[PDB]
RNA sequence: AGCGUGUGCCUACCCUACGCCGGCAGGCGCGGGUAACCCGUUGAACCCCAUUCGUGAUGGGGAUCGGGGAUUGCAAUUAUUC
RNA sequence: AGGAGUGGAGCCUGCGGCUUAAUUUGACUCAACACGGGAAACCUCACCCGGCCCGGACACGGACAGGAUUGACAGAUUGAU
C-alpha cells in the first residue's frame, strides 16, 4: 500500500523532526529557548522579538 | 589462583570459548591465524589487512602518508 | 485527488458557518487541528481551496507556514447555491 | 577438512537451541539487536527473508535470493546458501560458509572498487 | 494573607513606576508591606554570524535581553489584591498573582 | 518522451458491459436467485457480493478472504 | 508574527505598526494605519475577519478580544508609511526622481 | 570559583540529589525544580604536601591494532560513542 | 627589544589532484582552505544505480450514473504483503 508506505521512515529524531518556522529550511536552526528559526530570519526579526545590541 | 575473568586480554575464543591469558608466541600465532582467517573468509577487514590500509575506518588522504614508497 | 463526499462538504459548511479559515501549509499532516472529530488530512483542504482559488471564489495570503483564505460576496452566493439554501441565511461575517 | 566450530560447539548444536541462549553464545553487539523488542517494525523484511531462506529446493545448489539489505544478522539457519546483496550498483554473489556467523552480509560485499593510481 | 505578588518586565523604568504605585497604595491604605526584593536578572546571550554565505571575515553579534523581577509580599486579603491588580494595567509589566 | 528503459502500463480496467445481467438469475417466478456469496461484514452493506475466483471468494474493500 | 501578518495584509492600506496590549479578559490589539475608511472594509467586515483569523489561529478564548482601529498623526514622521506611499507612487508607474523630490518635500513640510 | 543551563504547538530528545547491583561505563525503584527555592556551599582543573621512578626511545609519547562488556536509535558493517 | 609559537613527528578537519555508477557544489594573496554556522551512518541531499503516488489547478472538445477510476487475495516478479 502506498498510503502505508508513505510513512516508512520514522521522523522521531534527527534533523528532519525540526524545521525553520519562517523559511522552512532545515539548516542552521536555533533550538535555544524554542525559537526554531534559522539565523538569518532571527537576524531579520531580532529587534522585533526584543533582542538588542548592548554588549 | 582467583584472578577475575574480565581482566584477561583474550575472552570467548572462536575455537573453544575458553578464557585464556596468552603470551608472545601465542599472540604471534593467534595474530597470523587471524590474518589467515580473514584472508580465507574474504571480508572487508581481510581486504584492508591485505592492502595495508586503515581498518577502524579513518581517513587516508591527509594522514597515514608513510604507507609505501 | 478523489475526495469523499462527507469530508469535502464538511469543509464547505465550516467555510460557510464562519467565512474565513486558516490551515498550516504542510504535506505531512495526518490530522487537522480544529476539525479533529473525523479523520481528515490537510492536503485535500489545500487542494480544494486551490481549486476554489482557480475558479475564483477565495483569496490567498501566506506569511510563515499558514494559508489565509478570504471569501467574497459572490463566493457566499456560490456557497448558498452549492449548499442549496434559501437566500435569507447570512453568515456572521456580514453580521454585527 | 578439520572440524569447524563456533565457541566450542557444532552447527547442529547451534541448530537445536533457541535464541535466548543463542544470544548468550553471541557477542555484546549482536545481543542488543536481537533483544530490542519485536522484529516487526523494520525487521518484517528480516522475517520474510528468513521465511524465503527456509523455502528450499531439491538436492542441488540452493536458489539465489538477491536482496536490498545489508544489516543481516547471519544466523546458523541459513548456512550453506547462495545470496547476492546490493551494494549500490550490482549484486555480489557470495556463498555462505559456516564462518559467516557473527558478521553481516553487507560486511562481505565491498561498495568501492580497489582504487588504483597513476600520473597526477 | 500570605499572598505573593510577582512583578516582572523588560523595561526597568515602568516596573519601578508600578512598584512605586504599589507601595504608594499600600502606604495610603495604612498597612504593613514588604519591600520589593530584587533578584539577579537573567541574560539572553545568542551569538550568531554576520555573513549569510561563507565569504568574508568571521564577525559575530551580541544580542541581549534584560528581564527584571521585583516581588512584593502583601499581608492583606485577596480582594484588595484583586482591586489593585485590576487598577493600573499596562502591557509593559505583567502581574502574577497565585495563592500558595 | 520515449526513454531507454521500458515502462509497464498502468492497470487500465477493461469496461464490462451488462454487469447487472450477471448478478441475479431471473425465472418465470418473481423470486430472485443470487449467484455470489454475500459479505457479512458490517463495514459494507448486504447488497454487495464477493469476487469470482476459481478457488475461493474475495470480499470488497473489506479485503477479507474466507476459506472453506 | 502578528506584525509581519499585518504588514503583509495591509500593504494596500498604509499600515504603520501594531500596538499589542495584555489585560485580563480584555486582550486588545490596536492597528495604527493612515486610512480609517479602508481598514474596516464594509460595515466592519474586515476587522471582524482579522479578529476571527487571530482568534482561532493564535489560540485564544473566543469573544474576549476586540480589534481597534485608529489613525496616526504626523503622517510624514513615520518611515514605514512614507516608504509605503512611495511604493504606491512607484507601483502605478512614474519617474523615480519626481517622486523622490515629492516625498522629500512632504518630509520637509511635515517638520522633520 | 565564575558565566551559565535545566520538563518542547508541530514533539518524542530536560537537569540531577538519594539507597542498592557491578572493577567499569551502565540497570530498576524513592524524589526535587517551571527555577537565587532542587541539582548546588556547582567540594573543577592547575597548584600544595609525601613516597616510587633516575637521563635509558625510559612509569615520556599513546599512533596502529585483537578480544570482551554497556548506552542512543528502525538500522553502527566502512570500528557512532564509552 | 622580547614572550608563545607555526612550518619537522603522529592524529583530526578542509582544499587541490588521482580514483569513482556517484565520490554534489560555491569560495582561490590580504579580502576562500574547523568557511557556507557543513561535528553528514538513514532524513539531511542538492550525487548515483533503480520503482511506484500525483501534489497536471482552471477552461475548450471526446466518455457518461448501464459506469470516468482508485482500493487487493492462493502463485513468476524487482524490493517490500
Ligand atoms: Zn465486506
Amino acid at each position: 500500500g502506498h498510503q502505508q508506505l508513505y510513512w516508512s521512515h520514522p521522523r522521531k529524531f534527527g534533523q528532519g523532526s525540526r524545521s525553520c518556522r519562517v523559511c522552512s529550511n532545515r539548516h542552521g536552526l536555533i533550538r535555544k529557548y524554542g525559537l526554531n528559526m534559522c539565523r538569518q530570519c532571527f537576524r531579520q526579526y531580532a529587534k522585533d522579538i526584543g533582542f538588542i545590541k548592548l554588549d | 589462583y582467583k584472578i577475575p575473568d574480565w581482566f584477561l586480554n583474550r575472552q570467548k575464543d572462536v575455537k573453544d570459548g575458553k578464557y585464556s591469558q596468552v603470551l608472545a608466541n601465542g599472540l604471534d600465532n593467534k595474530l597470523r591465524e587471524d590474518l589467515e582467517r580473514l584472508k580465507k573468509i574474504r571480508a572487508h577487514r581481510g581486504l584492508r589487512h591485505f592492502w595495508g590500509l586503515r581498518v577502524r575506518g579513518q581517513h587516508t588522504k591527509t594522514t597515514g602518508r608513510r604507507g609505501r614508497t | 485527488m478523489l475526495m469523499p463526499k462527507k469530508n469535502r462538504i464538511a469543509i464547505y459548511e465550516l467555510l460557510f458557518k464562519e467565512g474565513v479559515m486558516v490551515a498550516k501549509k504542510d504535506v505531512h499532516m495526518p490530522k487537522h487541528p480544529e476539525l479533529a472529530d473525523k479523520n481528515v488530512p490537510n492536503l485535500h483542504v489545500m487542494k480544494a481551496m486551490q481549486s476554489l482559488k482557480s475558479r475564483g471564489y477565495v483569496k490567498e495570503q501566506f506569511a510563515w507556514r499558514h494559508f489565509y483564505w478570504y471569501l467574497t460576496n459572490e463566493g457566499i452566493q456560490y456557497l448558498r447555491d452549492y449548499l442549496h439554501l434559501p437566500p435569507e441565511i447570512v453568515p456572521a461575517t456580514l453580521r454585527r | 577438512f578439520r572440524k569447524f566450530t563456533y565457541r566450542g560447539v557444532d552447527l547442529d548444536q547451534l541448530l537445536d537451541m533457541s535464541y535466548e541462549q543463542l544470544m548468550q553464545l553471541y557477542s555484546a553487539r549482536q545481543r542488543r539487536r536481537l533483544s530490542r523488542g519485536l522484529r516487526r517494525k523494520q525487521h518484517s523484511l528480516l522475517k520474510r527473508l528468513r521465511k524465503a531462506k527456509k523455502e528450499a529446493p531439491p538436492m542441488e545448489k540452493p536458489e539465489v535470493v538477491k536482496t536490498h539489505l545489508r544489516d543481516m544478522i547471519i544466523l546458523p539457519e541459513m548456512v550453506g546458501s547462495m545470496v547476492g546483496v546490493y551494494n549500490g550498483k550490482t549484486f555480489n554473489q557470495v556463498e555462505i560458509k559456516p564462518e559467516m556467523i557473527g558478521h553481516y552480509l553487507g560486511e562481505f560485499s565491498i561498495t568501492y572498487k580497489p582504487v588504483k593510481h597513476g600520473r597526477p | 494573607h500570605r499572598i505573593r505578588i510577582t512583578l516582572t518586565s523588560r523595561n526597568v523604568k515602568s516596573l519601578e513606576k508600578v512598584c512605586a504605585d504599589l507601595i504608594r497604595g499600600a502606604k495610603e491604605k495604612n498597612l504593613k508591606v514588604k519591600g520589593p526584593v530584587r533578584m539577579p536578572t537573567k541574560t539572553l546571550r545568542i551569538t550568531t554570524r554576520k555573513t549569510p554565505c561563507g565569504e568574508g571575515s568571521k564577525t559575530w553579534d551580541r544580542f541581549q535581553m534584560r528581564i527584571h523581577k521585583r516581588l512584593i509580599d502583601l499581608h492583606s486579603p485577596s480582594e484588595i489584591v484583586k482591586q489593585i491588580t485590576s487598577i493600573s494595567i499596562e502591557p509593559g509589566v505583567e502581574v502574577e498573582v497565585t495563592i500558595a | 518522451k520515449s526513454y531507454t528503459t521500458p515502462k509497464k502500463n498502468k492497470h487500465k480496467r477493461k469496461k464490462v458491459k451488462l454487469a447487472v445481467l450477471k448478478y441475479y438469475k431471473v425465472d418465470e417466478n418473481g423470486k430472485i436467485s443470487r449467484l455470489r456469496r454475500e459479505c457479512p461484514s458490517d463495514e459494507c452493506g448486504a447488497g454487495v457480493f464477493m469476487a469470482s475466483h476459481f478457488d475461493r471468494h474475495y470480499c470488497g474493500k473489506c479485503c477479507l478472504t474466507y476459506c472453506f | 508574527e502578528l506584525n509581519e501578518f499585518l504588514t503583509r495584509e495591509l500593504a494596500e492600506d498604509g499600515y504603520s505598526g501594531v500596538e499589542v496590549r495584555v489585560t485580563p479578559t480584555r486582550t486588545e490589539i490596536i492597528i495604527l494605519a493612515t486610512r480609517t475608511q479602508n481598514v474596516l472594509g464594509e460595515k466592519g467586515r474586515r476587522i471582524r475577519e482579522l479578529t476571527a483569523v487571530v482568534q482561532k489561529r493564535f489560540g485564544f478564548p473566543e469573544g474576549s478580544v476586540e480589534l481597534y482601529a485608529e489613525k496616526v498623526a504626523t503622517r510624514g514622521l513615520c518611515a514605514i508609511a512614507q516608504a509605503e506611499s512611495l511604493r504606491y507612487k512607484l507601483l502605478g508607474g512614474l519617474a523615480v526622481r519626481r517622486a523622490c523630490y515629492g516625498v522629500l518635500r512632504f518630509i520637509m513640510e511635515s517638520g522633520a
